[PDB]
């Protein structure tokens, strides 16, 4: 499955994006997954990045790593200025799954 | 400014259009290439469009064609995806390319030499800036092709006679016969070729 | 709307910012110098605006936005950090690079690049009240010069000039500063060395370098001095090469120091006979030719360092051959 | 294959 | 006087416990007088092809323990990895520890070394978070040795673009591993790199952030 990540075409990446996110319950903890999902998030196409927000998601719900690591970027996204208003909006949820630990939940 | 225009913003989508048609299709993107396009397109359609380095496995069958205009399409198309994708195969394709544009030196006549060198000239630097190991033929062909003009030149009067400017200096940068413009072709292509070695 | 905003306002201040996005869709488009006073000056709800006009204006609208930032030839009235965060944002909107692959360019005059200069010198001196904000703006001042060689030799006579007149302030420091990594960053530009840039210290610290790569390839290639006698005539072409490249860039050379330091440690316990016979004393020789050259710039304190490791494998070879 | 890159990373069955 | 040789004789006893008391001895001995540490380097590469793997393992700890302050020499250096081969684990994991200690004197050295730590990656790949570490300290430690080999570790070429290594490799990730630990002191490194090297950085930098640094 993981292998067409690798795949130029945007949104064959987005559907892998999507796959991963479903098999978030049986396979968290693998990390290249949570690489991919952390590349594709600063992605260009619109498609790959909304996968990857959704992968996200899914990742933070079972991940505590994936969560502790991701808080950061999503951070320095919506704090970041080339992120526009919707996609900030679709970024901002996925703060709801950083219930693993006290101090994230601070953070 | 290019990069900050509506124009862009449209040329990246129909780069994306495009990049789901020749995924759909290669067939389609082989064809369209047989056909040709503006080569002002080049950069945008070689940059945008990253299934375009399946075109590396036709650019010999492209360059195999009669027309003269296939030919030129060819070598052009071939400078940007070497410069692109800067592979053994790109390579070997380029090699090909150079043997195939020093053949038909020997093969063109006067007009036929103006018109297929002075848009595939400037391939030339592609070439090099991509691949160190075609200087000499880079060369070799770049001073085969200058003989030949500079032969061409004395042949009959000219109005500005680049053979006695032979010691002028760089031009760094239009009513004249072909066969100048064509030796200040070749020039222009060997100072691109040396500057962009020492640079 | 946009003066109750100006003006302290603080629940009531989503409000009207809903409300001057809901009736000024161009942000910028109505009363320009209220909407730029809000966007650029000396706010809380300022990264939100920013992102609407980012993301929601025309392109003239954008383009006559960074023609007042970088026109503006006496105010310094614009936030730089607002701006430059701006200018960032314009040059990676997604839709100008939607579909690239992301797998290995604007262009501004000379007035409007040292407006932007300029205003990252602002940035500096507002932030130092260290060096990673100064290097985290300049890949925008490399993507405004696009590599064009007047542009580069422009801003660099004006940082000369800043440094100049500055004399040894805090943002002629930083004048230095930012010389020196466009200097490595773009070495092409072969103007000969001022000793301000001599006497700065901040080079041999982390930095990033264009051609660290070649010179590397270079004096390792050297290195490798096998028994073809093609391979040491190109072996002596890159000794000279180094040479000359030591006279005339020397900076570059000097963090390549604990390189030659390391190149040299290997080959030193090796007895005489087959020293002579694969010929290593020439790399030797050639090395210290360089060294020879290198002088002055070779004695400060990393390079002190590097000189003291060098010259231990030096004394080392010396007293390997006391017979 | 037009939708894979000649640099990624090759895929072993 | 009567005092000739006396080491000798006990590392060259029957008796293992002798052995193991003697070599304990030369580690108490080289601890406390550095300079007498030069002397018994080639003695104790021998004992690592003792008969009892306890004398083994012991004087692999004490080269471990002994090793920090000096040098090893090409010869003594390759016939110290030429035991990695060893199907003992734990005498495979403390040689690892010494490697972690050692001091290398040229960069063959160091190729060498990687050489034989990837090919026991080949053999016994269930130690592979020990060689990580091994390469990690390696890196840590001989960062300016490093950097020479790193065109040809990662294979660049000069003008061709590579093919993107395959990560989650681990002869890859750990040569990766050594590459960007000899860059943590190095700043003239990075620039060497290629892109896909630094994507693989950041994968690197997240699943394994204890062994590779900044």
């Amino acid at each position: 499955i993981f292998s067409v990540i690798h795949s130029n075409d945007p949104v064959a990446r987005a559907i892998t994006l999507r796959m991963l996110g479903s098999l978030a319950s049986i396979i968290p903890e693998r990390k290249n997954a949570h690489h991919s999902i952390r590349q594709s998030l600063d992605s260009h196409d619109n498609v790959e990045v909304e996968a990857a927000v959704f992968a996200a998601a899914n990742f933070s719900a079972q991940s505590k790593d994936f969560a502790v690591g991701i808080c950061n970027k999503i951070s320095e996204m919506i704090q970041g200025l080339a992120t526009p208003v919707d996609l900030k909006l679709k970024l901002i949820p996925i703060l709801q799954h950083m219930h693993h630990d006290a101090i994230l939940a601070s953070s | 400014d290019n990069l900050l225009c509506n124009l862009r913003e449209v040329q990246c989508l129909i780069c994306c259009l495009l990049h789901q048609m020749y995924i759909a299709d290669p067939n389609i993107a082989k064809l369209v290439h047989f056909q040709g396009y503006p080569c002002e397109l080049l950069p945008l359609t070689v940059a945008g469009i990253p299934s375009m380095h399946i075109c590396l496995d036709f650019i010999p069958e492209l360059i195999a064609q009669p027309e003269l205009e296939k030919q030129i399409f060819a070598i052009q198309l071939l400078s940007h995806l070497c410069i692109q994708y800067a592979l053994p195969k790109s390579l070997s394709v380029a090699r090909l390319a150079v043997n195939v544009m020093g053949t038909l030196l020997t093969v063109l006549t006067q007009a036929k030499r103006y018109a297929f060198f002075m848009p595939t000239l400037p391939s030339l630097v592609s070439f090099c800036r991509a691949f160190p190991p075609l200087y000499e033929d880079i060369m070799s062909l770049l001073i085969q092709i200058g003989q030949v003009c500079a032969s061409d030149v004395a042949t009959q009067t000219r109005d500005i006679d680049p053979i006695i400017t032979r010691l002028q200096q760089i031009k760094e940068k239009g009513s004249m016969d072909p066969d100048v413009q064509l030796c200040h072709c070749i020039e222009r292509t060997v100072i691109e070729i040396i500057n962009m070695s020492v640079s | 709307v946009s003066s109750l905003l100006l003006q302290r306002l603080g629940p009531s201040s989503g409000l009207l910012v809903d409300w001057l996005e809901m009736l000024d869709p161009e942000v910028v488009s109505s009363c320009p110098d209220l909407q730029l006073r809000l966007l650029f000056s000396r706010p809380s709800f300022r990264p939100y605006l920013l992102t609407l006009f980012t993301h929601q204006s025309s392109w003239p609208t954008l383009h006559q936005c960074i023609r007042v930032l970088l026109g503006k030839s006496r105010e310094q009235r614009f936030d730089p950090s607002a701006s430059l965060d701006f200018l960032w944002a314009c040059i990676h909107v997604p839709r100008i690079w939607q579909g690239r692959d992301q797998r290995t360019v604007l262009r501004v005059q000379g007035p409007e690049l040292i407006s932007l200069v300029e205003l990252i010198l602002a940035e500096a001196e507002t932030r130092s009240q260290a060096c990673s904000l100064i290097q985290a703006r300049l890949p925008l001042l490399l993507s405004c010069c696009c590599g064009d060689d007047e542009s580069v030799r422009k801003v660099t006579e004006h940082l000369s000039g800043c440094i100049q007149q500055w004399g040894d302030s805090v943002l002629g420091r930083r004048c230095r500063d930012l010389l020196l990594q466009l200097y490595l960053q773009r070495p092409e530009l072969r103007v000969p060395v001022p000793e301000v840039l001599l006497h700065s210290e901040g080079a041999a610290s982390s930095s990033v370098c264009k051609l660290d790569g070649l010179i590397h390839r270079f004096i390792t290639l050297l290195a490798d001095t096998s028994d073809s006698r093609a391979l040491e005539n190109r072996g002596a072409d890159a000794s000279m090469a180094c040479r000359k490249l030591a006279v005339a860039h020397p900076l570059l050379l000097l963090r390549h120091l604990p390189m030659i330091a390391a190149l040299l440690h290997g080959r030193t316990h090796l007895n005489f006979q087959e020293f002579r016979q694969q010929n290593h004393l020439s790399c030797f020789l050639h090395v210290l030719g360089l060294l020879e050259l290198l002088q002055p710039h070779v004695f400060r304190s990393e390079h002190q360092g590097a000189l003291w490791d060098c010259l231990l494998s030096f004394i080392r070879l010396l007293l390997n051959y006391r017979k | 294959s037009p939708s894979y890159s000649p640099t990624s990373p090759s895929y072993s069955p | 006087s009567g005092a000739c040789g006396a080491f000798v004789h006990g590392l060259e006893d029957e008796m293992y416990e002798v052995r193991i008391a003697a070599v304990e001895a030369l580690c108490m001995l080289a601890q406390s007088s550095p300079s007498f540490a030069e002397k018994c380097l080639d003695f104790l590469v021998d004992m690592f092809n003792d008969e009892i793997e306890e004398v083994r393992l012991q004087s692999i700890h004490t080269m471990r323990k002994i090793s920090n302050n000096i040098t090893l020499r090409e010869d003594q250096l390759d016939t110290v990895l030429a035991v990695l081969e060893d199907s003992s684990r734990d005498i495979r994991e403390a040689l690892h520890e010494l490697l972690c200690c050692t001091n290398v004197s040229t960069k063959e050295g160091i190729h060498l070394a990687l050489v034989e730590l990837l090919k026991n990656l080949t053999k016994y790949p269930t130690d592979r978070d020990s060689i990580w570490k091994c390469l990690k300290f390696l890196g840590s430690r001989h960062p300016t040795l490093v950097l020479p080999l790193v065109p040809e570790l990662l294979s660049t070429h000069p003008f061709f673009d590579t093919a993107e290594p395959d990560m989650d490799d681990p002869a890859y990730i750990a040569v990766l591993v050594l590459i960007f630990n000899a860059a943590k002191t190095c700043p003239t490194m990075p620039a060497l790199f290629s892109d896909h090297t630094f994507r693989h950085y950041a994968y690197l930098r997240d699943s394994l952030s204890h062994l590779v640094p900044a």
